């Protein structure tokens, strides 16, 4: 009666930063051994938790966050961080309790062309709120005149594909990001450690 | 139709505060990337600030801390505070339409910041009479600070064959200019020139006549 | 199932660069962040900084904000504090403490690293005896004027270890040390059994092995 | 800036009795999203690292005995220390890690609490080998005793000395918890050869008047 | 911190030729690479973009290319208004970079100098300083040596030249060399000529005057 942590991290394909899938996790025992004893991972920055402490404690709920982002934009996953993807794609509150996880995926996510399959988002004209999700495809109006759906002057298509590529240098290679939000409300607790 | 017209640019001393605007047309400012990219005066580009459709702002590593971007979209307008300046800044500061942090599609015509503890000073016109087929004459413009000098020949009617020289500075600090013309022999005494030399910084407007 | 290891004890002049490292080994070490804990002598724990090796973020106390730099290695997985002119008033032992993230508790530490910042260079220290005096009686040896302070006193070459005290080291105004060692031992062995006390000074390399004895 | 100041300074309290100490913060170092207060006890034994007792003010780490028992809330916190063994003669520390810059608190050294001893005096001339250098160092042992709280004072022909003594205090001793004490008196050959008499004069709980111990040059 | 080392660092090329310029870089930066051309007194005007498309109003003859480190511009059927200096940026990592510039000539057949020289004005005698003035008008190429004889001593350390952008009539340049003394100094002489050197002529032109 395992939390399905598996499902997640080990996933044969991962969603874009703009799109970031989410996984709601309760009513399991989990166990995270296989997460803060693993030495796959390039970054693990944990907020306001201990993951050695995991296996002790309980919470009402925990959501695991996918996606995949560049090198450069690893530090934009982290609370009171600016940038394109902490402002257009996915953004974390100042006062989060949680981790971040990523690692290299330049061997999964990168293709002898371009892959173009991660997409995140350009032009926004307000930033997120913090766990907001924004999978609009409409016209990015950056004039007064109205686009009507065609792209041309002063409107803009508000995706952009990485151009994930091999050769590129490491701050240009994918990186696939899981992000651990532990929440406890006044509620019945349903995940637990051992 | 894109229109970036600048302002503000002048003579400021080290550690002496300066504000430049950027009025926009053609497109929404809120809802646009906009950056302010300088060249220093015989030197390469330089990106300094940019700021983001959702209002995030970011500045280069030489102007953090004072250096500030702002926009006012009541007025469509992109501004940039520099408080603490220092000599290393004079440049030409260049307002950019910056398209998602990449590139700039549209530029503004640029205004010029120069910092220095020297004073301003008006420049003197003095005339280069033509000498005794084709005739040259012109006049001097010397010890002026700072520039822009703009040189005129008859009020703009005299165009063609007319060269101003890219001013020089001197040994004192100060800056000079050249302008000539190339004229025919005849038409010498039947016809006027006169140079008007306009020094905007030291508000300064000499119409120089040049005779033999 | 992590370790801190750090380095060893630095003697230093004021004015000198100073650069202490603190490694960590075992299963993890990409959710700890490694902070630093001044204990000046005598006083309690101030917390200095803390780092995250993974991604070199520092976070620094206000009063150590411009005073010391916190940097750190992921290719090695060890962490550093680095003086760029000390000052006596630097003298203290400094920990490095780990925790598995921002905002928790610290479980894994290191074992300190002492830091000497004085003037006052090496001297061998000079052992003098506390010869006994008029069914207990009470005898010892004076260790007086060393530097640095790493200094052991064994009483018949560690044989004699009941009712042995060595008193902690005394900071003179000289800019020295001063440590006395003395035993308890029956009134009536005085005579029977001779008593040594071997004093060690390593820095100094200076090896005392004094006789005592009533006058 | 969170500022932790814990009571008492120090505490006395026998084998198998219970020790308490009060941590007060200025702030409130609670997490409202997860209901946890960000405060954590540290155990220091002499001449080792602290070491994590307990952590979120009621959870206790890995391997500490069950004795150790965390409690609190808000800004008022305190440790408990069911039964003593010891094994636990250390100074016990109160930090919070609610926000950044971490802060310790002032400290709290626990002794083992036993009966009132006496010292026993010892004063010791110093050695005709040290006087061929020209300082004289008379000692002064106040071997066992407890409390630790003890006046010594060098009178010298019956004159107080000022600013040519030092004191040294040992730790508690694991066995009986019993303090020594060793005052030195440090002149020069010179001056140790115009006086004659060289009292050590000591003031303790567990004396009913003050016990000199001198001898003359 | 990256950088972008343009190559040339300026070139001459006749109209209706191709030019073709380098843009180097320190790291990898995929096709996130931009072209500006900045006319003299004018602002940069975006060229390529995305190191590859073309930015819109801009004629077929610009093409870019380079796929991460070594990028090429090349423009065909040049025009005589098509040359300035041009500017490669990246957009790869933070912060964004330029190159140095790499400038383009319209080259054209080589031009004689015509030589004038100026007297300082009585006005600016009253003031106490003499400004002799050496115009050199409408010669190709850049290139030109101009010496100041005074009383047929060469003189040094009061000179200083300015040059002119290629003319958009003829291409010609014109260069100006003044000289700067005080009204005794300059009192103290009787003849003030100016020699030029240049291709265009078969041996060095002399203007002078007497005071
Ligand atoms: C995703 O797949 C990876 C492998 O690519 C899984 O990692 C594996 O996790 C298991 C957990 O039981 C490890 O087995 C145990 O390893 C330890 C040594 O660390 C040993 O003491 C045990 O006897 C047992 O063999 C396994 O070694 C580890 N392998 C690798 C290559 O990391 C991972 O568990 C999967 N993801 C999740 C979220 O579980």
């Amino acid at each position: 009666n395992l939390c399905p942590f598996g499902e997640v991290f080990n996933a044969t394909r991962f969603a874009s930063v703009y799109a970031w899938n989410r996984k709601r996790i309760s009513n399991c025992v989990a166990d995270y051994s296989v997460l803060y004893n693993s030495a796959s991972f390039s970054t693990f920055k944990c907020y306001g938790v201990s993951p050695t402490k995991l296996n002790d404690l309980c919470f009402t709920n925990v959501y695991a966050d996918s996606f995949v982002i560049r090198g450069d934009e690893v530090r934009q996953i982290a609370p009171g961080q600016t940038g394109k993807i902490a402002d257009y794609n996915y953004k974390l509150p100042d006062d989060f309790t949680g981790c971040v996880i990523a690692w290299n995926s330049n061997n999964l996510d990168s293709k002898v062309g371009g892959n173009y399959n991660y997409l995140y988002r350009l032009f926004r004209k307000s930033n997120l709120k913090p766990f907001e999700r924004d999978i609009s495809t409409e016209i990015y109006q950056a004039g007064s005149t109205p686009c009507n759906g065609v792209e041309g002057f002063n409107c803009y298509f508000p995706l952009q594909s990485y151009g994930f590529q091999p050769t590129n240098g490491v701050g240009y290679q994918p990186y696939r990001v899981v992000v651990l939000s532990f929440e406890l409300l006044h509620a019945p607790a349903t995940v637990c450690g051992p | 139709q894109v229109q970036l017209v600048e302002s503000g640019g002048g003579l400021i001393q080290p550690g002496g505060s300066l504000r430049l605007s950027c009025a926009a047309s053609g497109f929404t400012v809120s809802s646009n990337y906009m950056s302010w990219v300088r060249q220093a005066p015989g030197k390469g580009l330089e990106w300094v600030s940019v700021i983001y459709s959702g209002g995030s702002t970011f500045y280069a590593d030489s102007v953090k801390g004072r250096f500030t971007i702002s926009r006012d979209n009541s007025k469509s307008t992109l501004y940039l505070q520099m408080n603490s300046l220092r000599v290393e800044d004079t440049a030409v500061y260049y307002c950019a339409r910056d398209f998602g942090d990449f590139y700039f599609d549209y530029w503004g015509q640029g205004t010029l910041v120069t910092v220095s503890s020297a004073s301003t000073k008006g420049p003197s016109v003095f005339p280069l009479a033509p000498s005794s087929g084709t005739a040259a004459l012109g006049c001097l413009v010397k010890d002026y600070f700072p520039e822009p000098v703009t040189v005129s020949w008859n009020s703009g009617a005299l165009t063609s064959g007319v060269h101003t020289f890219p001013a020089v500075l001197q040994s004192s600090g100060l800056y000079s200019l050249s302008s000539v013309v190339t004229v025919p022999s005849s038409s010498l005494g039947t016809q006027t020139y006169i140079c008007n030399v306009n020094h905007k910084p030291s508000n300064t407007k000499v119409d120089k006549k040049v005779e033999p | 199932q992590m370790q801190l290891v750090q380095s060893g004890t630095e003697v230093k002049k004021p004015g000198e660069s100073l650069k202490i490292s603190c490694k960590g080994s075992g299963y993890g070490f990409i959710t700890y962040w490694i902070g630093w804990v001044r204990q000046m002598p005598g006083k309690g724990l101030e917390w200095m900084g803390i780092i995250y090796p993974g991604d070199s973020e520092t976070r620094y106390s206000p009063s150590f904000q411009g005073q010391v730099t916190i940097s750190a290695d992921k290719s090695i997985n060890t962490a550093y504090l680095q003086w760029s002119s000390l000052k006596a008033s630097d003298t203290a032992i400094y920990y490095c403490a780990g925790g598995s993230g921002i905002f928790t508790p610290m479980d894994v530490w290191g074992q300190g690293t002492t830091v000497a910042v004085s003037s006052a260079s090496t001297k061998g220290p000079s052992v003098f005896p506390l010869a006994p005096s008029s069914g207990t009686a009470a005898l010892g040896c004076l260790v007086k004027d060393y530097f640095p302070e790493p200094v052991t006193v064994s009483w018949n070459s560690g044989a004699l270890t009941s009712g042995v005290h060595t008193f902690p080291a005394v900071l003179q105004s000289s800019g020295l040390y001063s440590l006395s060692s003395v035993v308890t031992v029956p009134s009536s062995s005085l005579g029977t059994q001779t008593y040594i006390c071997n004093v060690n000074h390593k820095p100094s390399n200076t090896k005392v092995d004094k006789k005592v004895e009533p006058k | 800036d969170i500022q932790l100041t814990q009571s008492p300074d120090s505490l006395a309290v026998s084998l198998g009795e219970r020790a308490t100490i009060n941590c007060k913060s200025s702030q409130s170092v609670l997490y409202s999203s997860i209901n946890k207060n960000y405060l954590a006890w540290y155990q220091q034994k002499p001449g080792q690292p602290p070491k994590l007792l307990i952590y979120w003010t009621s959870t206790r780490e890995s391997g500490v005995p069950d004795r150790f028992s965390g409690s609190g809330s808000g800004t008022d916190f305190t440790l408990t220390i069911s039964s003593l063994q010891a094994e636990d003669v250390a100074v016990y520390y109160c930090q919070q890690y609610y926000s950044t810059p971490y802060t310790f608190g002032q400290g709290t050294k626990v002794e083992i609490k036993r009966t009132v001893a006496a010292p026993s005096v010892f004063i010791f001339p110093p050695s005709d080998e040290q006087l061929k250098s020209g300082t004289a160092s008379v000692v002064c042992l106040l071997n066992n005793f407890y409390p630790r709280e003890a006046k010594v004072q060098w009178k010298v022909d019956n004159a107080l000395q000022s600013g040519n003594s030092q004191e040294s205090v040992t730790e508690q001793d694991s066995k009986d918890s019993t303090y020594s004490l060793s005052s030195t008196l440090t002149l020069s050959k010179a001056d140790y050869e115009k006086h004659k008499v060289y009292a050590c004069e000591v003031t303790h709980q567990g004396l009913s008047s003050p016990v000199t111990k001198s001898f003359n040059r």
